[PDB]
């Protein structure tokens, strides 16, 4: 009763979205046609958290899938799990965002923002007790980044007391996929430093690196990328649809994390991640997890966490484990490496076990760092950014629909800011 | 096999039925509820039930094998599950 | 006659309160759904129920108990366990959000869409009871649903209800080993409110029953199943004098009136003797001089704080099984011998002894033994301003920069109320220094 | 069987004798015929390979 | 005997050579020898080191060779397929 | 009562007290898992036992003695023996790394670890007695927890337990025969130690039980477990007058009042006298006098050193079986007649008897036979001098180039305690000079 509707921004965030979908059907025993075939009542016992119910013993996800081109949406009902949808919610344009956040932000979502905030809020007054939100998105585009943020701001001024989530794929210097991909970035981070309650930073740059090199994957597509990420958003929410012997909900992990109320970005990697070849040759146990949870090879997040100093390292488990080998290994760490973490924060871990196993896995685990390392994060797109605004490289594609060019310079002062606030208390 | 009505969580098609107590309802409902498969592997309608190994000293130093997979147990008790 | 209420709050609450439950119904006749058997020759006087039980008509008996908390995935499945039908439905009262460990979100915000309603249920059990022994608490110092919550409980119950024993039992937060980030932010602003309205508090960490798992019971890896089955053990003795007869007996209001010197001290310490293992105690007898010593062992007390640097203050004992006043008092010869065990200058009676007839009762299941006799301490001493003094630092590495602060604050209280709690914690940690100091 | 139950008697009736000696020569007998066998088998298959 | 193992693309395991050329012994009843041409026929199972591989086909110069030699070839079996490559696949 | 708690360290300690503990179990009814049976009676009864043995309610009798080494892997056969239910496990104490043949890896660095642990067992052993008569200390001067952690072992109860009576039994090194090479660094640095917290000291040489042996319990070739087991044989006998009752008895406390003059010489010798084999016992009569005269003997003497080169200073003889008190001093009487067999001067009395009625155990498995009497012999010679001089010379070979010094100076340990330690050794050698030489 504690549900949370979901919301998938984009070409981008449909691709991550639909596999979610796929993922979190298989924890509950649900067929592609949306009814129940399962195994268990702890699949049935909470499983309106994330569904409402329809006549006939079927249920249909709280998803609304957003877009500005209607060619994206074929795609997701073309796929094997996209019957389950229902038809109402899916909300789309007719002329494309041109990958601009400006022509996406100004220009057209605008018409567009008035008809998912009436099937948005229609989900969100059927609710027994609302809990939170979702959005998936890229951040750096135009339906992933520009509209995507204008529905968050109003989500936010209706509903200022519930939870807010945010995922993102942001983006890197060595891999490039759009050549005004920082001003789409540098821009978007100015209602994500001010306006939501979360956000998670991935970079498409080390989920090639785990892909190679921990999987031993030959050649990844962007299938298995998600599923990668989709281990997490599910990581997330175990503690509020599965009991525990311990427990982390959402509203937990925001009050223990975050410490300041504008350092909210996060580095997740799920832990028993392991190829094929030496999946026979490895033992799964609780110490074991630890020594992969923390090494910076796993980190989806294209930082290295040994550059900087932890802040808050959370951890929620998958399985039945001993309270004290959970206990006993946070202790390990934070005397044994004891440089990274930081000084006026006593114990640096918040942990928690939940009972039921992804699965096919004995056992499992997830990681949410928060170190000062994502400053490399900020700092890089920000001379990535200021190479080109100097000489006015693009400007005449967002300032003739409907922007000055001051707004570049507040934008990028905030910027700035996010960057100061971490050598602040880095050091 | 009934759930207590202050019980909070999910049953299958409660919302549309009308006019009886939690617990009769829930009753109608695990009895009969033909359009919907009620799984067979079910943990919580639990039943009411009231509530070598010795060949090795308990402070034996040396590998048994299995025995670092389970857990909240004795020495002995592990060592039985391990054997055994 | 002597009915005595036990609520449960917090999921630490609720999960130690199964283990305490499943060892009073073993403890006496009855079944897991509620019913007594007929003819069966269990060891109760007549009324040896009576003190945590009613009696509704046909062979049933439901508890006194009421388990309460803020979010509901925790008694759902004591809704569908196999106790479900043990209670009435009316008395597991659940919420609808979480605090998620603030205070401020317990104890301001949402505690008042429940507290009038368990304050009502509190009255229907009470109205029943002949005359209350006293309430019993149930809660842990790490969250704000069992920290928070209760601590507007003591509020509303100190006043409604007179001064009836509010014995609470709690779980100090482990300095090494822990969970929260906020832990000592919530065990600083709960002190300055149960300095006032629980007639007794205990202390018992999770650090140091590790410790006792691995060594004297041999439970490497323990988890949270087995350190709960010694805490009802412990309860399990308090309450023996109640309901079975004695040798000599001593109740819950002899305890304050002899524990307690000052009425500012009252946090004592739970030690249990032979806690032991039924494949290794098999050798080794357990001697009324034998289990007195291993009460007072630094290692085997429940708090990390070392006994040997503070000088206690009283003790007070209890015995259970075969034990005859003899063997007693001479054991309490022995150690007033020895010079390790410093007793304060002004307590020349030193102890407090209790004898029972009734053996601690084995649960199957669990991890001890079957033992004829075992003793618990309720120690007071002076090494407890060191357990302060090692939160009181964690607490001020993060006050200094005010990390966290603007949660709390914004749900429903200021910037004084951080800072009244710390004074209050400062004054609490003079009188165990003045008090100590030898004449 | 016949020296499995043999082998159950009770204090000094356990004797050696000539029953004990003539099972323990013929049980080698068999083994050694069914070898002789196995060989002829073995080989048979051969020739049977160099007539396909 | 030599054991080789194709390269197949998305498998994560390393692949390749199996078992390096060298003579093979036989398992333990009948230790000391090794094995000979008349052990290898199509649609039975060869134990190599622990570990027994279940022959399905051949091809056709071992066809022509075997036939040659005077052993009638039992029919050709089938390979059952991969679960994980015919998921991944589809 | 009348209690006495064994503490054994090292591998050779542990080795030794699986011998003398399946000799005890023996010798009371005592089966392999505690319980004495009850459909017969091995043993007659008494409370003999309780002072070895201990009881819980239930019939259930657990030695009073602790296992210790500084190595897991001795004390793991004793857990997983026949006799691996008798013992309650926390007194199987044992270790986490080895001690690696050096005293300052088992004195001042590893030895540390382990102190804390066997001074809180041994006060739980020493709290259920009621008068306890004194430890005993087996133990062999090779190692390093053998005699490396036992020399501070000794000098924490000497503290603690104040001058409760700390006798040891020891195995000294063979000179001509030792396994190792580093071994006189060991010998002079724990006989330092051992002169000022030690009551009495026993020495045997594990060569000098060889040939007893080889030539009267024909036996070429023998292993460890048959030289054991002859060890066990005078545990026993020494303390077999406090359990087994007596014509005249003898407590541990009237050893040393009896043996020891002054109060660095407490180094008796030993001498099983009937140590026969049971194809040679049936045909001869083991009369007192020809068990007495066989014990004297400088063949038979347990420690390399001979008794004809020095002089008696006190006896203690301890007959045990079927030995009246007449035939015991008509054979005392013909050795003082000798003008070989040398008494000093300053001792005319010269011999301290015991009887004792119950006839020594025969072990299944064993060696000897079970005999009808037997005798031992703890003399104190003067000739322990050249047993002195013959670790002093090849300490003091080594110690002139600083050979193997590096091993023991590197492990927190000051450079010259090895002259300290020999000063030590050469100050007690001329002790025993004059103590011999004569009044006049
Ligand atoms: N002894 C014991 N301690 C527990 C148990 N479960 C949790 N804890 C301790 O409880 C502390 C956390 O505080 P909780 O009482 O669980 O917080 P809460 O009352 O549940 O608050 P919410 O989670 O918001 O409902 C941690 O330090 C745990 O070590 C248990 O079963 N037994
Ligand atoms: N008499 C006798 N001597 C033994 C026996 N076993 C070993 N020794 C002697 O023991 C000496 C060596 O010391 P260790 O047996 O290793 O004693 P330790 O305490 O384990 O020494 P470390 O290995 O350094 O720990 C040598 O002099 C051996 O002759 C035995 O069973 N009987
Ligand atoms: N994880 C993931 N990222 C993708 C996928 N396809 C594209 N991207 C990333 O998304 C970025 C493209 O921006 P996008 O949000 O798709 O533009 P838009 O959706 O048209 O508004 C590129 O930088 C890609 O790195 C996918 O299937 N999975
Ligand atoms: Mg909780
Ligand atoms: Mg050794």
């Amino acid at each position: 009763m504690r549900e949370i509707v979901h919301l998938q921004a984009g070409q981008c965030g449909n691709q991550i979205g639909a596999k979610f979908w796929e993922v979190i059907s298989d924890e509950h025993g649900i067929d592609p046609t949306g009814t129940y075939h399962g195994d268990s009542d702890l699949q049935l016992e909470r499983i309106n958290v994330y569904y409402n119910e329809a006549t006939g013993g079927k249920y249909v996800p709280r998803a609304v899938l957003v877009d500005l081109e209607p060619g994206t949406m074929d795609s997701v009902r073309s796929g094997p799990f996209g019957q389950i949808f229902r038809p109402d919610n899916f909300v789309f344009g007719q002329s494309g965002a041109g990958n601009n956040w400006a022509k996406g932000h100004y220009t057209e979502g605008a018409e567009l923002v008035d008809s998912v905030l009436d099937v948005v809020r229609k989900e969100a007054e059927s609710c027994d007790c609302l809990q939170g939100f979702q959005l998936t998105h890229s951040l750096g585009g135009g339906t992933g980044s520009g509209m995507g943020t204008l529905l968050i701001s109003k989500i936010r001024e209706e509903y200022p007391d519930r939870i807010m989530n945010t995922f993102s794929v942001v983006p890197s210097p060595k891999v490039s996929d759009t050549v005004v991909e920082p001003y789409n970035a540098t821009l978007s981070v100015h209602q994500l430093v001010e306006n939501t309650d979360e956000t998670y930073c991935i970079d498409n740059e080390a989920l090639y690196d785990i892909c190679f090199r921990t999987l031993k994957l030959t050649t990844p597509t962007y299938g298995d990328l998600n599923h990668l990420v989709s281990a997490t958003m599910s990581g997330v929410t175990t503690c509020l649809r599965f009991p525990g012997q311990l427990n982390a909900d959402l509203r937990k992990l925001a009050v223990n994390m975050v410490p300041f109320p504008r350092l909210h970005f996060f580095m997740p990697g799920f832990a028993p991640l392991t190829s094929r070849g030496s999946q026979q040759y490895r033992a799964l146990t609780v110490p074991e997890l630890t020594q992969q949870m923390f090494d910076a090879k796993n980190m989806m997040a294209a930082c290295d966490p040994r550059h900087g100093r932890y802040l808050t390292v959370a951890a929620v488990f998958r399985g039945r484990m001993s309270m004290k080998e959970v206990d006993e290994q946070m202790l390990n760490v934070q005397n044994k490496n004891s440089s990274y973490f930081v000084e006026w924060i006593p114990n640096n871990v918040k942990t928690a076990v939940c009972d039921i196993p992804p699965r096919g896995l004995k056992m499992s685990a997830t990681f949410i760092g928060n170190s000062t390392a994502i400053q490399e994060l900020f700092k890089r797109i920000s001379e990535q950014f200021t190479a080109m605004f100097r000489r006015k490289a693009f400007l005449h594609w967002y300032t003739g629909e409907g922007m000055d060019e001051m707004e570049f310079t507040e934008a990028e002062s905030n910027m700035n800011d996010l960057v100061s606030e971490y050598q602040q208390y880095q050091d | 096999p009934h759930y207590i009505p202050g019980y909070t969580g999910h049953c299958p098609l409660l919302r549309f039925s009308m006019g009886q107590t939690y617990g009769q309802m829930t009753g109608q409902l695990l009895r009969g509820s033909p359009g919907l498969a009620w799984p067979p592997a079910h943990r919580t309608l639990l039943p009411p039930i009231q509530p070598l190994s010795s060949s090795m000293v308990p402070g034996y130093t040396g590998f048994v094998p299995q025995a670092q997979f389970i857990f909240a147990k004795n020495c002995s008790q592990v060592w039985a599950e391990a054997l055994n | 006659m002597r009915e005595c209420i036990s609520v449960h709050v917090g999921q630490a609450g609720v999960q130690i309160g199964n283990a305490c439950w499943e060892l009073y119904c073993l403890e006496h006749g009855i079944q897991p759904d509620g019913q007594m058997p007929s003819d069966k020759t269990i060891g109760g006087g007549d009324d040896s129920f009576n003190t945590f039980f009613s009696e509704t008509g046909a062979g049933k008996h439901v508890p006194r108990a009421v388990f309460v908390d803020l979010e509901p995935t925790v008694i759902d499945e004591v809704r569908t366990g196999t106790y479900r039908q043990l209670f009435h439905p009316e008395q597991l009262i659940t919420g609808k959000e979480d605090a998620a460990n603030n205070y401020a979100r317990g104890h301001y915000t949402i505690g008042k869409e429940l507290i009038d309603l368990v304050l009502d249920r509190i009255r229907k059990l009470a109205d029943q009871c002949t005359g209350l022994q006293g309430f019993l608490i149930f809660h842990s110092f790490g969250g704000g649903t069992g920290s928070g919550f209760t601590s507007l409980l003591m509020e509303r119950l100190s006043v409604d209800y007179g001064k009836k024993s509010k014995l609470e039992f709690s779980i100090y937060p482990a300095p090494q080993v822990s969970t929260a980030v906020v832990e000592p932010y919530n065990s600083i602003l709960t002190t300055h409110t149960t300095l006032e309205h629980s007639d007794c508090a205990f202390m018992v960490d999770n650090e140091a029953i590790y410790d006792i798992c691995r060594r004297n019971l041999d439970i490497e890896r323990p988890t949270y199943t087995n350190l709960n089955r010694l805490i009802g053990q412990i309860v399990s003795s308090i309450t023996a004098s109640l309901r079975f007869d004695g040798a000599l007996n001593v109740d819950l209001t002899e305890f304050q009136t002899n524990l307690v010197p000052y009425p500012r001290i009252h946090f004592p310490l739970a030690t249990y003797a032979p806690v032991i293992s039924a494949e290794k105690a098999y050798h080794e007898q357990l001697s009324v001089a034998e289990i007195t010593n291993a009460c007072f062992e630094p290692a085997n007390q429940m708090v990390k704080c070392d006994p040997r640097h503070g000088k206690y203050m009283a003790c007070c004992l209890l015995y259970r099984g075969d034990v005859v006043p003899k063997d007693v008092n001479a054991a309490i010869a022995t150690i007033k011998t020895k010079r390790t065990i410093q007793f304060v200058d002004w307590c020349p009676t030193g102890f407090k002894v209790g004898i029972n007839y009734q053996p601690p009762t084995v649960v199957p299941g669990g991890d001890l033994a079957k033992v004829q006799r075992a003793v618990c301490m309720l120690s007071n001493t002076t090494a407890i301003a060191e357990a302060w003094a090692r939160l009181d630092h964690k607490f001020d590495l993060m006050y200094a920069k005010r990390a966290f602060v603007h949660w709390y604050v914004g749900e429903g209280m200021e910037e004084g109320e951080f800072s009244e709690a710390r004074e209050d914690m400062a004054a609490l940690e003079k009188d165990y220094e003045e008090v100590g100091m030898d004449s | 069987t016949r020296l499995e139950t043999r082998t159950h008697r009770p204090n000094v009736e356990l004797c050696r004798d000539v029953a004990q000696y003539r099972l323990i020569k013929e049980v080698d007998e068999i083994t050694h015929n069914v070898a002789r066998l196995k060989e002829t088998l073995a080989q048979a298959h051969v020739e049977l390979k160099g007539l396909n | 005997v030599e054991v080789n193992e194709p390269v197949l693309q998305n498998s994560g395991l390393p692949q390749g050579i199996f078992i390096r050329r060298h003579r093979i012994s036989l398992p333990p009843p009948n230790e000391d020898q090794f094995y000979t041409v008349h052990h290898f026929n199509v649609n039975t199972d060869i134990v190599f080191y622990g570990r027994t591989f279940k022959v399905y086909d051949c091809d056709a110069f071992t066809k022509n060779f075997l036939t040659k030699i005077g052993v009638k070839l039992n029919p050709p079996g089938q390979c059952p397929e991969d679960p994980y490559m015919k998921t991944r696949r589809e």
